[PDB]
């Protein structure tokens, strides 16, 4: 159940397709939080025309190693 | 029934030996020996850690305290059923019989025992620390 | 050597006394009671002070007590 | 006006900093699209970020040098300046819903006290009994009131165990 | 715990950092041979220097890990 | 169903029950209503 | 026939037990002449887990 | 066999065990459980005792003074006191390098030397030491007055000179003679040393034991106070130009009551602190006449607690039998001393602060950080010993019989009350306090100050007004110019009050916002917390549900076993124990405030604590982590300077906190098993077991771990918060 969470906020709350083309400047970011009681300011500017909070679980390097392209195959 | 008296050539249980037996109290201020009688030969637990095999007939031992000659009496008892008992021995040679005292196990009640540091009262009726106060050393209201 | 105390709330169960690891507790004829027994202290000086006479003493408030007093080889429980 | 304190509505540090919060979101919004889910949530941010300090202006709370609004307890103070809403108010009403949890939840021990194991409904819940209680609880200050004039609020000091002093 | 901090000090001091023309430069500059044989330069080159990051994330998308930092100590 | 509802009464599911909607109401409070500081 | 009636309920008069001002359930009262003859039963336990106790006839009052 | 060891306890003594020495050296001053110990004889050891103590600070007093006289820079720095750091003593250590030996080595001196933060300097200079000689012939006589007391203490132990219990029992005798003699003549001396001595000194004028019966301390010699015109000594004071030690600017007068402070010295008048001792003189002298002892005339402090009883009889029996339940028990005063002398001293911290006494005091930043943090914390330790004194008094001395339905037995009997009302308000305390605090520092951290909780000190900024501050805009009382006490003082002593309460450079009634306001509820929570558990060990000191008979123990014991869910730390002992750890908690906070807002005031940013101190991320950067950059930067890779000895002792206090963290959580068990296998390892070592030991090696009991571990602990906290505030205020100024 915990894999197919970090799949699924990595398939539809990340930004992996646009981290795909440009890793070195593009931060990895898999969690986004709802804008209630001013907690919105969480989501930094991660690169790639998203917001969320920059993840550290190196998901993004590993789904690329395994030939994942796109948020379908996630 | 009399009190026994310790029979210093009686073997012991099948031990290959341990480091913690005996140290200088043994040989400068005392040291216990327990004896029992075993049916048949038998492994069991040492209290000092590791596994002997009691012979059949006597079984004598020697351990650096009261306590874990008493543990080896429970031990003893509750799973093979024997009856144990142990003595203090002196450097000089003294030797003391202590458990069994009257040759009867203390959890049953024996005729001839008298009893000893009992209170005619409850603890709710022990006087205040102020009347004890002042004596000899630091007493306790239990203690009068 | 510490101080170990039997109170006539006592009700003979001798479960006291099985439950001491040094034998310092005994079982004496008594009147004050069904079981017609009183829990004894005749060898306080082997007492260490483990207070497990304490828990297994089902009455209320209990009816033996242990007071640490001096400390000797034997009350500390010392094999050296 | 109380302790030297002057208005948010006339506070230059008040509006300095609704400037100031207003500017680093607006920096942080030049870096997207125009249409785009970030841009839409940073507006979102910056109209609430605008509407919060106007309400908080419209609500006549006092700012002090730092620009900061700054609450009045003293109940006259309060009263005499148009202040109940910041510490008066918000206080009845949190003792209304505290005395309504405690009434509540007294009521169900008294209640499920004088059955066969009252432990099993303390550790399972009894859903009905709670539900009942819950919505019966609304006039916890009239009741508790009863209860106290009556003298069935407390427990004599008979029934009650102590230490032997 | 002393692991983890020599591993993130060795790492930020000999091995992490930036590449420039004609030379690398390190995130702490390579104090770790100069700093690591005293509990002050553990204390001051490491845990004082390095926990800047977190006290002034307050504002920032990394103000929550600030909030926790406060959060753990209690 | 008997059972299952007991099982439903207990302490620890009641608790999580009752803190969901006490969180959820405050949480849907604050989101129509906006940084409420004062009354 | 002395002491209280077997079944019903008394106050404890003893300051160090437990159940001192509590109500308990008499269970069976002896007829020698024994210290605590009176056996009172409690619904809540005691620090030791115990729930049974002996009390003398001046240590108990029905109520 | 039996050691020698201690003398006073014979089962200790016949200990074989290494708990022998630690439980002689930790009874030797528990007389009252020595052997053969009588009340007379008691009695007696306590006044050895206290002979003893006297000749230890005499002498402590004249090691300060002779020090600062050897190698100090008193005669410097006497001439300019703003630009010139006192010197406390020499530095000679031969672990030294050369560069601490240049580093250490300033204040004009010619070698390695410490500067002083005791502020001795400040003191002697306004009490009228100016040379070096003075300094030195004042530590010959306290020296000669330590001899003296500790020859009287030898003295009233041998016979024909040992008192007896009857005299030590003569109360209103030692309460007259302590009000009249001890404090009101003593005050009067004062008073006179001030107007002889100070005053002139103050003035340019050098008057010594050479001169003094040749100088007039007033122009017009003692006619104005027998005639009865005392103004007369109130004319002609020090102008606002006199400048301190010199003639330029001086006046004539030895009595007024100006009020305020010296416009050079930012301290108070001479004349006025002179003024006060007389006034408090007499009063006390006038006290020392209330008692009876042998003239008729007078109290009996029996008849005035008899006769002291409600007639609706809320109280009970009142204070009948209190009189003999405090006279004949050595705790209950001893606690009452404490606690009145803990309070004393908590008052000297915050008048010495608020109100300098001592010329250019205010400008030795260091010095006045340093002696509030002192008198706080020694103040915190006395009152936890006052209700441990207290707890030690229920259990030995306290008498249900003597004390039937008086109100010392009416606490015992609703003690449940206040435990429980004790635990409320600490629990309402922390719960606000805390929330308070994590709202704003979530406020904080999401970019939204304005949205965070600040509540306006009202009552208090409202007591501020009262005293005269026109800032918060009150206008009354004192802040009103039409006010009845306003007018009624506008003659005497308001107009300088006034001048010094509204300047806003000093830290006469310092300007309060909420952040003031949320520091002073959790000082509210330290104090009740650590009131709740004092309070619950000494009221449960004689027992509980759990222990029904605590009492038949004694003050402190291990524990009752395992049994009954298990006892840990159960008695008063511990009860003080675990409040000795909220006492270090609540002096911190209070320090922390004082620490931050002086040096925010200081440095010339007070908005820098009003807008930091409403969140705990600002107290944790803007105050720590800011202020300890010069501290840590002691010693460093490319050198050191002087200010790395407080690195290394800020280093010392964290080693020392840590080791107590030992003693704290590991407990006994596992440590007397190990030593049993190291006394195995030694017992089968060749060459080394040819020496054995005297005393068997045991782990430390399960009361001597806490003790030890809260030593440590404390030492530690002391140490670290010392050196962190003493490097911070010097190196910052
Ligand atoms: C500058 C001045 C000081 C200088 C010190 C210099 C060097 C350090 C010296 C010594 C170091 C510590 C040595 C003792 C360690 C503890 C050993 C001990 O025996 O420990 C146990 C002792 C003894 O307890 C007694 O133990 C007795 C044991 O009796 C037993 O044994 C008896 C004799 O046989 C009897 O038989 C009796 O029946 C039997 O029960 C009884 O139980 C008594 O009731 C009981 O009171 O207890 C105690 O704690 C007694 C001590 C009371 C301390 C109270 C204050 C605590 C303060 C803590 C915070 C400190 C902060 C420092 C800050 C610094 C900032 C810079
Ligand atoms: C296993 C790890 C895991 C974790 C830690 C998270 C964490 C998170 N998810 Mg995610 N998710 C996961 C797995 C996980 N998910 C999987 C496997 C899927 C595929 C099904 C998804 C699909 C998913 C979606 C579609 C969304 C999230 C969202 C979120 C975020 C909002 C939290 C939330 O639940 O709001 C809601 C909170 C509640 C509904 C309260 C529930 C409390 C109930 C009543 C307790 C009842 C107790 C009961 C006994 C247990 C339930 C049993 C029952 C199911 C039978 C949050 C950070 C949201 C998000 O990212 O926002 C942008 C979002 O929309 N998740
Ligand atoms: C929890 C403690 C507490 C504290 C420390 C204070 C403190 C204060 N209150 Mg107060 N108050 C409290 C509880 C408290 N109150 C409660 C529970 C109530 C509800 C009954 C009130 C209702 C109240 C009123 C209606 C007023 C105050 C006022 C005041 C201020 C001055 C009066 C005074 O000191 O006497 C203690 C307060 C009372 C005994 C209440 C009666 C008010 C007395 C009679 C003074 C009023 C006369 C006049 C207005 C004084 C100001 C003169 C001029 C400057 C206008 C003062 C700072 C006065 C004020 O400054 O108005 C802005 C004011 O009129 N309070
Ligand atoms: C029926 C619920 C209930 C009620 C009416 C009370 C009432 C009281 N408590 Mg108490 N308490 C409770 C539950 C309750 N408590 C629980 C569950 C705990 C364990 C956490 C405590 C722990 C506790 C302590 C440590 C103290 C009190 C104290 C007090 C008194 C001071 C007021 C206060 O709020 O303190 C604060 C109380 C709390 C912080 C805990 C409240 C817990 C919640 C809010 C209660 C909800 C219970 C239940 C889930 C709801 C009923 C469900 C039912 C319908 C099925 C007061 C009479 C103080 C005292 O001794 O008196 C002077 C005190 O020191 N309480
Ligand atoms: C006891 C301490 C304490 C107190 C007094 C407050 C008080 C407040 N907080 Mg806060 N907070 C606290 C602790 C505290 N908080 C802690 C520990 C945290 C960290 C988890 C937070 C994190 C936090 C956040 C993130 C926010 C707040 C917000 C608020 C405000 C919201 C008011 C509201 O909910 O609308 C009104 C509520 C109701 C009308 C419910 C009424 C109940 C029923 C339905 C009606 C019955 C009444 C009769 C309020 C003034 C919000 C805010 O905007 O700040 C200004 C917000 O953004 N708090
Ligand atoms: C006028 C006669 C007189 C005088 C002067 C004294 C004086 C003294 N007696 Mg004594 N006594 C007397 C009569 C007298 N007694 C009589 C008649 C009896 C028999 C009934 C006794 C029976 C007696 C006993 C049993 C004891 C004493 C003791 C003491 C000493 C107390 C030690 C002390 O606390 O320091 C001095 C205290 C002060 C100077 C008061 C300080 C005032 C407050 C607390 C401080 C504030 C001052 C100021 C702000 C701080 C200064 C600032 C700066 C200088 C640092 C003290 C020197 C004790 C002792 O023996 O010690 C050896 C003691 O045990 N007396
Ligand atoms: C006028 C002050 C005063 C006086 C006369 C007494 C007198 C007494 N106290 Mg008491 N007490 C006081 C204040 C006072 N206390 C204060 C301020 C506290 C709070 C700290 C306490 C807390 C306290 C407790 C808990 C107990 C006593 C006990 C006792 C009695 C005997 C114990 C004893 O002294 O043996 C000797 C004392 C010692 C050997 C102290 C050990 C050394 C300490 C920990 C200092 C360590 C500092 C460390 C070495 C610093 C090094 C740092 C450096 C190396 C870097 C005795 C009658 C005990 C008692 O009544 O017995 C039942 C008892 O248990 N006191
Ligand atoms: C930061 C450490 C810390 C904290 C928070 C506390 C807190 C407390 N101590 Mg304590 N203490 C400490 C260290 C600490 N202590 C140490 C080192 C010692 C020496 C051993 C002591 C010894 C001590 C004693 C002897 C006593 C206390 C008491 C108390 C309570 C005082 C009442 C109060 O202030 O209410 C406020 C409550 C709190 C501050 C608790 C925090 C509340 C949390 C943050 C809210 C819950 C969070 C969230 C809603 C749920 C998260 C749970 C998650 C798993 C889902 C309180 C709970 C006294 C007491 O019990 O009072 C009755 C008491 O007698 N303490
Ligand atoms: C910083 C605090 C601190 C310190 C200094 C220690 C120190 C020690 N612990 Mg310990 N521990 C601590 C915290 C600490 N612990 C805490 C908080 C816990 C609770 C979890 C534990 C739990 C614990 C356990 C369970 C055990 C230890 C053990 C040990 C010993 C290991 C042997 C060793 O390291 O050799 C050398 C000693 C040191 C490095 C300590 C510093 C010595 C300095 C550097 C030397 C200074 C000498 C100097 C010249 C002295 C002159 C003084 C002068 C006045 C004359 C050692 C003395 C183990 C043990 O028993 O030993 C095998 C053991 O089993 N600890
Ligand atoms: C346990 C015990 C005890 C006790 C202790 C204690 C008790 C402590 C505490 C405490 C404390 C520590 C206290 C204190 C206090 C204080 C008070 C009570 C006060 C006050 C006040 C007033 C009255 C004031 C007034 C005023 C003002 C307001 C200001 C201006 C001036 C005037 C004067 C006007 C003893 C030992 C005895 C013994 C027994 C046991
Ligand atoms: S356990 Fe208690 S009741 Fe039973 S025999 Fe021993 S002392 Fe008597
Ligand atoms: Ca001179």
């Amino acid at each position: 159940i915990w894999l197919s969470g970090m799949y699924f906020h990595g398939a539809r709350f990340s930004n992996y397709e646009a981290w795909l083309s440009d890793p070195t400047h593009i931060k990895p970011s898999a969690q986004v939080v709802w804008p209630i009681v001013g907690q919105e300011i969480l989501n930094g500017d991660v690169g790639g025309g998203f917001q969320g909070i920059q993840i550290t679980s190196g998901f993004f390097q590993l789904w690329r190693a395994s030939g994942i392209t796109s948020e379908l195959q996630l | 029934w009399t009190v026994p008296t310790l029979n210093p050539d009686t073997p012991s249980p099948i031990f290959g030996g341990s480091t913690g037996g005996l140290l200088r109290k043994a040989q400068t201020e005392e040291f216990y020996v327990i004896t029992w009688e075993a049916k048949k030969e038998q492994i069991f637990e040492m209290p000092t850690g590791g596994a002997a095999i009691m012979r059949q007939g006597p079984n004598l031992l020697k351990f650096g305290k009261k306590e874990q000659c008493l543990a080896l009496t429970t031990q003893l008892r509750n799973k093979f059923k024997l009856t144990p008992c142990f003595y203090r021995v002196f450097p000089d040679g003294k030797v003391q019989y202590l458990h069994p005292a009257d040759g009867v196990y203390p959890e049953k009640v024996n005729a001839g025992r008298v009893g000893a540091n009992q209170n005619m009262r409850r603890i709710g009726q022990n006087v205040n620390p102020i009347k004890v106060k002042f004596s000899g050393r630091m007493m306790s209201p239990a203690e009068i | 050597a510490h101080i170990v105390k039997i109170y006539d709330t006592c009700i003979g169960c001798t479960q006291c006394v099985r439950a001491c690891p040094l034998d310092v507790l005994e079982m004496v004829p008594w009147d004050g009671c069904k079981a017609s027994q009183m829990a004894s202290a005749p060898r306080t000086e082997d007492c260490v002070g483990c207070k497990r006479c304490e828990t297994a003493c089902p009455t209320d408030f209990l009816s033996v007590r242990v007071y640490l007093g001096s400390e000797s080889t034997r009350s500390m429980g010392l094999s050296y | 006006d109380i302790a030297g304190l002057t208005p948010c509505s006339e506070s230059k540090a008040y509006a300095k900093l609704e400037k100031k919060e207003l500017k680093t979101l607006e920096k942080r919004l030049k870096q997207y699209e125009a249409d785009s889910a970030p841009a839409v949530a940073l507006k979102a941010t910056m109209e609430r970020t605008k509407a919060r300090f106007a309400n908080y202006a419209k609500a006549g709370l006092l700012c002090g040098n730092d620009g900061l609004p700054h609450l009045i307890a003293d109940p006259g103070l309060a009263l005499k300046y148009g202040h109940a809403g910041e510490v008066f108010i918000p206080t009845f009403g949190f003792l209304y819903v505290a005395g309504y949890i405690g009434y509540v939840g007294r009521q169900y021990l008294i209640a499920v006290k004088g059955e066969a194991k009252p432990t099993d409904k303390e550790i399972i819940i009894d859903v009905p009994l709670a539900t009942k209680l819950a919505w019966q609880g609304a006039g916890w200050p009239l009741a508790a009131v009863q209860e106290l004039q009556r003298g069935t609020l407390l427990e004599k000091e008979e029934n009650i165990t102590v230490s032997p002093r | 715990s002393i692991v983890i901090f020599h591993f993130s000090w060795k790492m930020q001091s000999d091995v992490w950092g930036t590449v420039t023309a004609s030379g690398v430069s390190h995130i702490t500059g390579g104090n770790f041979a100069q700093s690591a044989n005293t509990i002050n330069g553990w204390l001051r080159d490491f845990l004082w220097a390095q926990s800047s990051q977190v006290i002034q994330s307050y504002g920032s998308a990394l103000s929550a890990y600030g909030l926790i930092f406060l959060g753990a100590h209690f | 169903m008997k059972d299952f509802t007991t099982y439903l009464s207990t302490a620890p599911v009641i608790a999580t029950i009752w803190f969901t909607f006490t969180a959820g109401l405050l949480i849907e409070i604050n989101r129509y209503f906006p940084d409420p500081l004062v009354f | 026939e002395v002491g209280p009636k077997r079944g019903s309920l008394v106050k404890i008069l003893r300051p160090e037990s437990y159940w001192f001002n509590q109500v308990g359930k008499v269970v069976s009262v002896d007829q020698s002449g024994v210290r605590y003859p009176v056996v009172v039963r409690f619904e809540n336990q005691n620090y030791a887990g115990v729930t049974t106790n002996n009390y003398a006839l001046d240590e108990v009052v029905a109520a | 066999a039996t050691k020698l060891f201690p003398k006073f306890s014979q089962g200790l003594a016949q200990d074989p065990t290494t708990r022998r020495i630690w439980y002689g050296l930790a009874m030797a001053h528990d007389f009252e459980s020595h052997d053969g110990m009588t009340e007379e004889n008691l009695y007696q050891k306590i006044f050895a005792s206290h002979f003893g103590q006297l000749s230890i600070i005499f002498l402590w007093t004249s090691g300060n003074l002779f020090h600062v006289a050897w190698q100090g820079n008193f005669e410097q720095w006497v001439t300019d006191p703003v630009h010139i750091r006192p010197i406390a003593h020499a530095i000679w250590d031969p672990h030294f390098g050369q560069p601490a030996v240049e580093a250490f080595t300033r204040g004009g001196a010619s070698g390695p030397v410490n500067i002083s933060t005791s502020g001795v300097y400040q003191w002697w200079y306004t009490i009228g030491m100016r040379t070096n000689q003075d300094l030195y012939v004042g530590s010959v006589f306290l020296a000669l007055v330590s001899a003296i007391f500790l020859f009287a203490g030898w003295l009233h132990l041998q016979p024909n000179f040992q008192p007896s219990l009857s005299w030590f029992k003569d109360a209103e005798s030692r309460l007259n003679h302590h009000l009249s003699g001890l404090f009101g003549v003593s005050s009067l001396a004062w008073t006179g040393h001030l107007v002889h001595v100070a005053i002139p000194e103050s003035r340019g004028q050098h008057v010594g034991w050479d001169n003094f019966l040749s100088v007039l301390p007033h122009p017009q010699g003692l006619t104005p106070f027998f005639t009865g015109n005392w103004a007369a000594y109130a004319q002609s004071p020090d102008t606002a130009s006199h400048v301190f030690g010199t003639a330029q600017g001086s006046g004539q007068a030895i009595l007024t009551f100006l009020g305020g402070f010296h416009p050079q010295t930012q301290s108070l008048w001479l004349t006025d602190m002179a003024h006060h001792h007389l006034a408090i003189a007499v009063i006390f002298i006038v006290a020392g006449h209330m008692y009876r002892t042998n003239f008729g005339i007078g109290h009996r402090m029996q008849a005035i607690l008899e006769a002291h009883t409600p007639p609706s009889g809320s109280l009970g029996a009142g204070h009948k039998g209190l009189f003999d339940t405090v006279n004949n028990s050595l705790h209950f005063q001893l606690g009452l001393a404490l606690a009145s002398v803990g309070t004393i001293t908590s008052l000297v911290a915050q008048h010495m602060y608020s109100l300098p006494p001592y010329a250019f005091q205010a400008i030795d930043f260091t010095t006045q950080a340093a002696l509030y943090t002192h008198h706080q914390y020694i103040a915190g330790f006395i009152m936890c010993g006052a209700f441990a004194h207290g707890a030690i008094f229920f259990i030995r001395d306290y008498d249900p019989e003597q004390n039937k339905g008086n109100v010392l037995a009416r606490m015992l009997d609703h003690k449940e009350a206040l435990i429980s009302h004790l635990s409320w308000v600490s629990l309402f305390l922390g719960f606000h306090t805390l929330g308070l605090y994590v709202h704003n520092d979530v406020m904080q951290a999401f970019g939204t100050p304005e949205k965070q909780i600040l509540i306006e000190p009202v009552f208090a900024q409202w007591i501020q007004a009262a005293h005269g501050k026109a800032l918060y805009g009150f206008d009354f009382l004192l802040s009103s110019k039409t006010s009845a006490a306003f007018a009624n003082g506008q003659s005497l002593w308001l107009p300088g009050w006034l001048d010094a309460i509204n300047n806003n450079q000093n830290s006469l009634f310092l300007t309060i916002g909420p952040g003031d306001f949320l520091v002073h509820h959790a000082i509210a929570l330290g104090l009740h917390t650590t009131t709740l558990i004092l309070v619950k060990g000494a009221l449960d000191a004689r027992g509980s549900k759990l222990m029904p008979d605590k009492k038949d123990f004694g003050y402190s014991f291990p524990c009752d076993g395992p049994g009954r869910g298990g006892t840990c730390d159960i008695s008063a002992y511990d009860a003080f124990y675990l409040a000795v750890f909220w006492m270090l908690n609540t002096i911190g906070w209070v320090t922390f405030y004082w620490h931050w807002k002086h040096l925010t005031l200081w440095q010339g940013n007070v908005a820098q604590f009003d807008e930091s101190s409403t969140y705990l991320m600002g107290w944790l950067r803007d105050y720590l982590w800011l202020n300890s950059s010069q501290l840590i930067n002691g010693y460093n890779p490319f050198g050191m300077n002087s200010l790395s000895v407080w690195a290394w002792t800020f280093l010392f206090g964290h080693l020392i906190y840590a080791t107590g963290f030992m003693f704290l959580i590991s407990w006994r068990g596992y440590w007397q098993e190990l030593i049993e296998t190291l006394v195995w390892a030694h017992e089968k070592t060749p060459l080394a077991n040819l020496v054995y030991w005297k005393d068997k090696p045991v782990a430390l009991s399960i009361v001597q771990a806490r003790l030890v571990g809260l030593a440590h602990f404390s030492v530690g906290y002391i140490f670290t918060y010392a050196a962190f505030l003493i490097a911070s205020t010097s190196g910052r100024f």
